[PDB]
């Protein structure tokens, strides 16, 4: 169900679109939001789907949707109607989401920001640990 | 400026080959013409969160022929789990409006790179980050390689004991691979080999590495023979059992060695390395340990001076 | 579409929609979900509003609404049209979310199931814990 | 069966006033003639995670007196905050195997009321949990009281020192609230008064209460005198020896006091307590320290053993 | 007399099958029929020169339970010696002069054998002695998987975990060897595999056994699951990670496994075994550890009681 | 000469508006113009019975900038009560031959005051006594509040925290109140009031003080505001129950102050102070603590060397 203005993400995994809300805190906000969990979709099985009035997000913002919903549609509304229309490209760092898996590492009990550069592999992709110059699998750094 | 001039030295990854040589060579000016008050009215915070004797007493020495005045902690087996409320990053904020520069030495991985966040203007230099980096040791290293041998390229250099874990080894590898025409020959007891990173990256800069089991292979060939140092828990009573001499050098080992080869350890070593090779002409370790002085001079030289003229 | 089958909150606060999402774990299901997040409500001010199909809650199921959204509703929904209502009753206990604010309590280690009794006050609600019997205010509990 | 048969004790909160009778009568009935032979062939595990030796001693005794065997173990200083391997309940979970009966003494508070989620139908009698239960020493003051008294109702009770933190006495009230016409006065320096929720509980009650200053304001008119252990840590060194002499009692002390009054300590005393009151009529912390193993062997007999003989 | 009346307990392999057997039907017949007073007037020594609170406890309470009487110390780490000046050799020349049979654990291997060298007349049964043996503990488990089974020949038995130190598994190994019919399976991380003698032991016997990987491969076809439990300092912690999770278990791979199947483990745990297996009919490690005071019972008795009531 | 020179340094409560004065006019001078020889050739011992590290670098830095050499000791939770046999008298009767100042940190109240009467012609500056003085700490804090003000008088001064044992609190108002016009604002957790005895000396000297028990009644006017440390056992989890947070400073509780505003605290912090006030123009605490050194020198130059021109 949509909105006059704003963004709108769709093509979002299924059990992806509650992750984006928690990670990157969207529903911290006083602007109406709509969500659609497990919407079917014959386009890609089946979707969710989140909707945000008068919020807009930059290229990078869209690009942080990149390592969990790829294949995602980024629309502009304005009066209703699709005014813009972007897909995440993977970024080169990812801040602020992440967790370093060595438990070892400074980043945990100090006051920083996790940062981790990105780098695209054969069948996974490479992070590495502004701080502790670790560089794991996406697999690991993204389970748990 | 100088290109390293309030810069930091966090990281071996974060230096060009030009960067690399600018500091060697001014290690070697100031190793063959002392500037004892190059930096006079310079303070400098030695702060050793882990304590580390060897590294600290180098570095400080180098401090003070240079001229400038030292203050600072070793820290302690801690009780109750550290400053516990103090981050490190209140540490660093106060500690560098008191000071010129910070040497520091940390448990954790990543400590000097969060210092500098902090750090305002004070430049930081890394003296060991958990099992991250070294920085001054691998310079040190490169300093001494370059200094006996009188070159960085078109070397052949062996590899010896725990290759998984041997910090040391990994940064000497990566920086000698910013050279042309080394080749490497690396070799572990079976277990503990080689990350597969650091042969990646060999193999696109197009760089000849070897593997092997015996230093016997290898030791007619060989510039440099650098040893890692090997812990009892790195290690077992098990896999000490069949082949643990080679793990033992002794002087035997060394009879067909080229004249010009060095042996290079970081030190301490414990049983690795046999006394009987320390009377050899090969034997090179603590000539590298004295050489920290230089490269640490160099260093804070650099950092501290804008221009520094040879 | 809307409605066929299931259950309707109405009535939450704002910024509690996704606190119930979170708590409840309400989204690790397969049915599809739909959400609504700082809704214009004349009835209230501004309201979240969360849909499940062919889900149902319990009484008690709905009790434990009571401590973060005690005046909303809960329909179920049966061929498109409410067919029961109900309203969160504060419970005798509330197991399992909330966690003891007392450090040194057994439950924080272990493996067991947090647990409080509830207990109506003048100015807020007790919360007695199952383990160390310390009594805390809800306001101390709930905050962190 | 008795009710308390096959039954955790855990918590003083967790029984009625008949509860406690029966506790309470049993304990004379025991002490009046005793059943050396009542637990014969029962093993029961005395199980102290936290040393506490005056408190294992007097449960242990208990046991023996009834002819039960004894098994156990005392932790030493629970060195960190726990057995780094097993979790408490598997602990239980195996130890309720063995035996037939636990007791166990713990820093962490509710651990009692955790082990009776693995210990099967094996009873579990809480010997302290952290800062929480404790409830032999509870029931071992009230029978001191009433076998003193002749009753537990319509009494004039005083409670001395670190009414915060001591929970012996926080106990004691709340079990004396459960008897009519009790009457209670709190000396105390004044940081450390006695918790509200207790007078609030007192105050819906209808249970009479005073906050004091001084022993001398009361001292003519109670019939239980009960101390507890002020530290030289929880109040500072400047402040203690200022207001000190008040929470401190002499024989001089006692000079306008009632023929019927006795002076109670959970113990041990250090200077709270000047040793020249030990000679007087009033002194009973020995004694009431010495119904300890009949408040224990009672809750054993009645927990172990169906069906009571008076 | 019964063939152990007498005897020394202090190696696995000073037992026949005979033997064993006698051991495991004595536990059936006082598991079935206790005797509380069988060793009436006895006194047993528990000596823990190396603490083992588990096995303390277990082996304490199998005294009580016959009616013996236990005297005994628990050891204290080291500050350096715990003896300094006595020689083991005095010490068990002696406590052999005060009682009727001696149970002992020590940090040095051979101390069992050595004590049975100047304890005279008087029985030590082994309770460990440093990394060789620890005999009541193969007896629980033997007990435990006849007992289960039905039988101790022909059954399918996994071994999982730190196969090269873990000398539970090793025992349990041997003993079963006495038996026919019976196939391994071993689940280690190949740095840890089982040690060769074993595998020579059973190729020499005719004993099926495979090497593998994961437990997935043979969870369908096993009677018994044996868990020891790996390290996190033998394998270090970055190859930890990376193979950790096929030696924990958790519930989910239970689906395709025989109803006839339980799951064992000697004890603690810590990760290795999530929690929630524990509600399955598989888990049967806490009645294990019960298994122990029946194994241990039976052998008390045959040693101290000349002959046996079944 | 000048009115410090060979002075010892002990207590806040000994110095003059005057002292205070020259103290930081001294100080400012220094900072704005150093003068890195001028105390060439003197030798200072840095003894911290008491470790506190903070306090320690701060000093011997200060020292360094006026170019004199230190030497000296930080001690250690202490193995059988101390030096045990060696009084304090000894001790700073034999250090006072070696050294020309003495600055030193103690455990107990009164150290610093027992060393001069020992010292002979050697000030000593005291570094901490206890919970007595701390004179730089004041010193340092005066001298931020003169620097970013442009004067003591006529300020609108907020104290927040534990303000029954914040020292620092005591001090900073002592030494205030040394100076005209001044209006004080006092913030506690309802408990932790203000030590009487500070009042009546406002009082006497005719100077305003509200109570208040929120920052929000006085933010719009205060043109200091000063945070307390706070301990984990100086309060409880109970009494952090309902207002905690104005013990938690946010950026967000600033925005109505005035634009000169500085909030300073003495350090380091816990959790009392909030990360996001770091950016605010009105945190100056690290600015603060980076003061300590002009503070400090000045105290050092002042006492050591006889006419000080500026
Ligand atoms: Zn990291
Ligand atoms: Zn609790």
């Amino acid at each position: 169900e949509a909105i006059k203005r704003g963004t709108v993400i769709d093509h979002i995994p299924a059990q992806i679109g509650f992750k984006l809300l928690s990670l990157f805190k969207l529903t911290e906000t006083d602007q109406r939001i709509t969500i659609g969990l497990n919407l079917p979709s014959g386009e890609m099985g089946r979707k969710d789907l989140i909707k945000i009035e008068n919020t807009f997000l930059s290229e990078d913002q869209v690009d942080q949707l990149a390592l969990y919903a790829p294949q995602a549609t980024v629309n502009r509304i304005d009066n209703y109607e699709v005014v813009g229309k972007s897909r995440p490209s993977l970024p080169e760092r990812i801040d602020n989401v992440l967790v370093c898996p060595n438990s070892n590492c400074i980043s945990h009990a100090e006051p920083v920001s996790s940062s981790f550069a990105v780098r695209k592999r054969a069948n996974d992709i490479a992070l590495k640990c502004k701080y502790c110059e670790k560089e794991f699998s996406h697999n690991v750094v993204l389970a748990n | 400026a100088n290109p390293l001039y309030q810069k930091h030295i966090i990281s071996i990854n974060d230096l060009s080959r030009d960067d690399l040589n600018l500091v060697l060579a001014t290690a070697a000016k100031l190793k063959a013409n002392p500037q004892p008050e190059l930096l006079k009215h310079k303070v400098i915070a030695s702060c050793f969160f882990e304590a580390s004797t060897r590294t600290r007493l180098s570095f400080e020495t180098s401090m003070h022929r240079l001229g400038a005045s030292v203050v600072g902690f070793s820290d302690s087996a801690n009780t109750s789990l550290g400053k516990k409320g103090e981050t490190l990053a209140d540490t660093i904020s106060v500690i560098s409006t008191y000071v010129d520069a910070i040497v520091m030495r940390h448990p954790q991985e990543g400590a000097a790179r969060l210092a500098t966040e902090f750090s305002g203007n004070v430049p930081v230099l890394n003296a060991g980050d958990g099992s991250n980096q070294h920085p001054t040791q691998t310079l040190l290293d490169l300093f001494t390689i370059q200094e006996t041998q009188g070159r960085l390229d078109n070397l052949h250099v062996a590899m010896v004991g725990d290759l998984e874990y041997g910090r040391t080894v990994h940064s000497l590898t990566q920086a000698l691979a910013k050279f042309d025409g080394n080749r490497f020959y690396f070799i572990a007891p079976d277990a503990l080999a080689m990350p597969q990173y650091i042969l990646d990256m060999l193999d696109e800069k197009g760089i000849a590495w070897s593997l092997h089991s015996s230093i016997e292979e290898v030791m007619a060939e060989v510039d440099i023979l650098y040893m890692t140092r090997v812990q009892k828990e790195r290690l077992d009573p098990s896999k000490y059992a069949n082949v643990k001499a080679q793990f033992v050098l002794r002087a035997s080992d060394l009879h067909n060695a080229k004249a010009n080869m060095k042996v290079l350890h970081p030190l301490p070593r414990v049983d690795e390395i046999a006394t009987d090779v320390d009377k050899t002409p090969h034997a090179w370790y603590f000539q590298q340990a004295g050489n920290g002085i230089f490269a640490r001079q160099a260093l804070l030289a650099l950092v501290l001076n804008r221009d520094l003229v040879l």
